[PDB]
């Protein structure tokens, strides 16, 4: 519930019910419900005019502008193998790793016996 | 690491008086013998200090020079005389008035020539559409195509607008308003949380504000109270009297020392550290205040290291200190301290890199620190220290950073400490992205392409400016905004939105040399030709003879 | 010179550099060619 | 200056000659006396270098402004050399152009 | 007229009660006035300045502000 | 010198690394910019300086000894607090 987002979809239906309301309603001077509506044409241009989630574990690509929002596309390859993973299981044969920190009872000692099967 | 900071060694700077007298009667006779014409926008700068220092005995002293000046004589004994009047009449009606930091100066851009001959040279012209200030805050505020509003920072500030209109116009049903809001904090999440599913300008200079999901978004609320304090600045200028500064970084030639002279004409008085103090150094600074001390502003200088953790919390002690020290309480602190690594990747982070690293980050939080549990003992309470951390908008986009990046980028989470650790009331954080700086008689590098870079439509900036830039953080009304919320100032000429700048340059790095080393390469190849043709004899006696000076004693 | 305008010029640096006893006027043969003017005092040789 | 009745705001460039050569113990006036016929002579008073950030005390003496740096005016008229020395010996010279 | 440097500040030390009474006053004029009194008995100044800093700053200008003073003219 | 024990084919044990999981670490905890001890300055060398060495030595050592289409992936530890927390002490600073 906590990582909810609506789909394009969602977002122009209910930009519709939103103007549909708004302005079935007739209280407006004609001024606001004139650039109300110009306002809601620009809105719906950038846009190019359904509750989803985030999935507790994904991987992010870089913006244009250096950000890092969640890809879904990735999210998948990574959770995908995560899932054969736990299933058929993974191996590590014939690679070699360097590993600083694995004290006993500790993320890294765990990660170890990883590799180590 | 070895200390440097030594209470004996402080030199101490106060005497706005005496040097008034002297500009003033420095400049009576630079008029008169045609130094200064009344174009020349400097008239103007010296005149403004010469208000800034106002004394009862000063204007006497200037009357008396501008009663008994012969007229009779040139124009310019005339134009003196005028020009003098005027100015007693100035200073008559500022005295007491508090002292105020105004460039004048004329906006100046970047010009890379290279000659018929190969020779490559670069100059400062002045910009063609600018002419005060005022002209380049505008020019500044305004922005440039190439800083498209983008589609989401549209489909915000747009569903914004959309907002404030629905809202403060009360006569829907609050059924519709309270579901309205609803409907559009759920457009906002989803624009946040997956843009690629649903999916004029940006100023030069902006403030941003903290996302939800802490992301720095331009506000144009904020980007407006300082480009308006910006432009009030270049307009009536911007004082700082009774303000306590420390200002580490300050060389010469430096964009400290710009910033420096700003405070310094406001009645500010500043501690200013050097690593190098010389007689060299120390006159420099005198040089300074000089001519930019205005009454009430004190310069004092003092060797440091700020590589050295002594040095620090000694410089800090030197400056607390109610006894022995100079018993001031900062109001401003500017940690401009900095190591050029220049030449290394990861590939060798060499010890000159930890060095750095160390002056840039971990004695900068220490300096810091330090000035902080100063004010916490001394029941210094209701008087933030406000902290214009030179932060970076490059966080290894460019390369051989070495170890450079890594301290500006980590500078920024002090953005948060503010609000988790308890040192809240004592310091403010005022981020400062400085973007490109061409710098006078440093290093060319930077200059040569930085003509090229603008004609892709986005700001570089003289030292000047972007000294005004910051004294503009420094105003009154920004000050405000960090004493309850750190600020973010994008001060970076736009080039956000040029992407791979790294590689721009580098490409434009090459032709500039490439061209200018072909062009006098080709010169000296038929130089040579003639000399075979021609024979050593013909070319040999056919070449300017240039006379070798002598020295005559009259 | 230096009180005033804060440093030497040429005129001011041969002066000096001729008490100073850097520079010693010479008028003979030089290695063979002859030649006058100013000499460095140090090495027999010739200076500009 | 005061008791002579010169005229107020009018000050005189005041000269250090011993910030660049020092002090010659019995020599001194010589040197600064010389000075001055080198100011008559050109109208550049010579600033003080080292007059790092003159003392607060100084404000008092209206008639007097201590220039820290060279100043070429349209020509001096008169000036005058003083000097002091050990014993009650005061002495003050005048010079005109 | 008796006011003398550090006045009562010994017994300041030595008890716990009018330990806390200076406190309370002093926690008072702080927060409200921006100076403390138990500082300007202590080491007299010849001079001292408030500051109307953050959140807690501008609270204090407030009362600066908030004082009033009486005088009428001569016509009432 | 680890990194040339892990590379040298004589004395050494003559690998050549796949993986590299930098979990260095040092309790800091207690500490605000109030005071950035001695621990913590190590902690930030442990955590961050030399880290970028042992990268960087790394990298050195393949690019020397021609190991060219093999790279080595670096599970970089960062994390999601950048001083919301308090007392990091130079912690979120290295990790940033």
């Amino acid at each position: 519930p906590i990582s909810q987002y609506s789909n394009r979809t969602k977002v122009q239906n209910d930009l519709r019910s939103v103007y549909k309301l708004i302005r079935r309603q007739h209280r407006l001077s004609k001024s606001s419900q004139l650039q109300f509506n110009a306002l809601y044409k620009d809105v719906i241009r950038a846009l190019a005019m359904k509750v989803e989630t985030i999935p507790f574990l994904h991987l992010r690509k870089k913006d244009e502008f250096g950000n890092w929002e969640y890809s879904k596309k990735l999210t998948g390859i990574y959770l995908d193998g995560l899932e054969a993973a736990a299933r058929s299981g993974l191996t590590f044969q014939g690679k070699h790793a360097l590993m600083t920190g694995a004290g006993a009872g500790s993320i890294g000692a765990e990660v170890l016996q990883g590799l180590l099967s | 690491i070895e200390p440097a900071f030594d209470p004996l060694k402080a030199r101490v700077y106060d005497s706005s008086w005496n040097w008034a007298r002297q500009d003033a009667l420095s400049m009576y006779y630079d008029i008169i013998f045609g130094r200064l014409r009344v174009v020349d926008r400097e008239i103007v700068s010296q005149c403004i200090q010469i208000m800034n220092r106002s004394n009862p005995l000063l204007l006497e002293f200037m009357q008396y020079h501008i009663d008994h000046c012969p007229t009779e004589r040139g124009e310019t004994y005339q134009l003196a005389k005028e020009l003098g009047q005027q100015l007693i009449e100035n200073c008559k009606e500022v005295l007491g008035k508090p002292p105020v930091y105004k460039d004048v100066s004329i906006p100046t851009g970047p010009q890379t020539t290279i000659d018929a001959r190969g020779n490559i040279q670069y100059q400062e012209v002045p910009r063609a559409s600018a002419r005060k200030f005022e002209h380049y805050v505008k020019q500044m505020a305004e922005g440039g195509p190439i800083s498209q509003y983008s589609n989401r920072t549209k489909v915000q500030n747009d569903l914004r607008s959309v907002y404030k209109l629905i809202r403060r116009q009360h006569r829907l049903s609050k059924s519709s308003q309270l579901q309205f809001n609803a409907l559009y904090k759920d457009v906002i999440r989803a624009l946040a949380m997956n843009e690629s599913q649903i999916m004029e300008t940006i100023p030069f200079l902006h403030l941003r504000k903290k996302d939800e999901f802490g992301n720095w978004e331009y506000s144009k609320k904020l980007t407006g109270i300082y480009l308006d304090g910006l432009e009030a600045a270049a307009r009536s200028g911007l004082t700082f009297q009774g303000k306590h500064a420390l200002m580490t970084g300050a060389g010469a030639g430096s964009i400290g020392a710009e910033v420096l002279q700003g405070l310094l004409s406001g009645g500010a008085k500043v501690i200013v550290t050097t690593s190098r103090f010389s007689r060299q150094v120390t006159e420099y600074y005198q040089g300074i205040y000089a001519r930019c001390g205005a009454r009430g502003s004190q310069l004092v200088v003092v060797p440091f290291n700020q590589g050295s953790k002594q040095d620090v919390e000694a410089l800090v002690n030197y400056i607390y200190d109610t006894k022995n020290g100079l018993g001031w309480d900062l109001d401003y602190v500017v940690p401009f301290a900095a190591i050029p690594e220049n030449g290394r990747e990861i590939d060798s982070i060499d010890s000159k890199s930890e060095l750095a690293h160390r002056i840039m980050l971990t004695n900068l939080l220490r300096l810091l620190g330090a000035i902080k549990t100063q004010k916490k003992e001394r029941g210094y309470e209701t008087r933030p220290a406000q902290v214009i951390l030179p932060l970076s908008p490059n966080h290894g986009t460019f390369g051989n950073d070495g170890l450079y990046s890594e301290s500006k980028l980590a500078l920024e989470t002090l953005f948060n400490r503010w609000y988790s650790e308890s040192w809240g009331n004592y310091l403010t954080i005022c981020g400062a992205v400085i973007g490109w700086t061409r710098g006078t008689g440093l290093m060319s590098a930077n200059n040569l392409v930085a003509e090229g870079v603008e004609k892709l439509g986005v700001r570089t900036f003289s030292q000047q400016e972007m000294a005004f830039n910051l004294l503009g953080l420094m105003a009154p009304a920004i000050v405000n905004l960090c004493q309850s919320d750190p600020v973010f100032a994008d001060l970076n000429g736009g080039l956000q939105f040029i992407p791979d700048l790294k590689g721009l340059m580098t490409k434009l790095r090459k032709e500039i040399m490439e061209t200018s080393a072909i062009r006098q390469a080709v010169i000296k190849e038929t130089a040579i030709e003639n000399k075979v043709v021609n024979g050593e004899d013909h070319e040999a006696l056919y070449r300017r003879v240039i006379t070798e000076p002598r020295a005559n004693l009259k | 010179e230096m009180e005033a305008y804060g440093k030497f010029s040429l005129e001011g640096c041969v002066e000096m550099a001729w008490m100073m006893g850097l520079i010693k006027n010479h008028n003979g043969p030089l290695k063979g060619k002859p030649y006058s003017g100013w000499v460095d005092a140090k090495t027999g040789e010739p200076v500009d | 200056l005061k008791h002579l009745g010169r005229t107020k705001g009018n000050a005189v460039l005041g000269i250090f000659q011993k910030y660049l050569t020092g002090h010659p113990k019995g020599a001194a006036g010589a040197w600064m006396l010389n000075g001055c016929l080198q100011v008559l002579n050109t109208g550049i008073v010579p600033g003080n270098r080292n007059a790092d950030n003159v003392d607060k005390v100084m404000e008092q003496f209206d008639y007097i402004v201590y220039p820290s740096r060279s100043i070429k005016t349209d020509g001096i008229k008169a000036f005058s050399v003083t000097s002091f020395g050990f014993g009650q010996k005061g002495a003050q010279a005048i010079g005109v152009h | 007229g008796s006011q003398e440097q550090g006045m009562g500040m010994d017994l300041y030390a030595t008890s716990p009660v009018a330990k806390e009474v200076w406190d309370r006053a002093d926690k008072h004029f702080r927060e409200n006035y921006g100076f403390s009194i138990i500082d300007i008995v202590k080491n007299n100044p010849k001079e001292l300045t408030v500051h109307f800093g953050g959140p807690r700053g501008k609270i204090i200008r407030q009362n600066y502000m908030s004082m009033t003073f009486e005088t009428v003219n001569a016509d009432g």
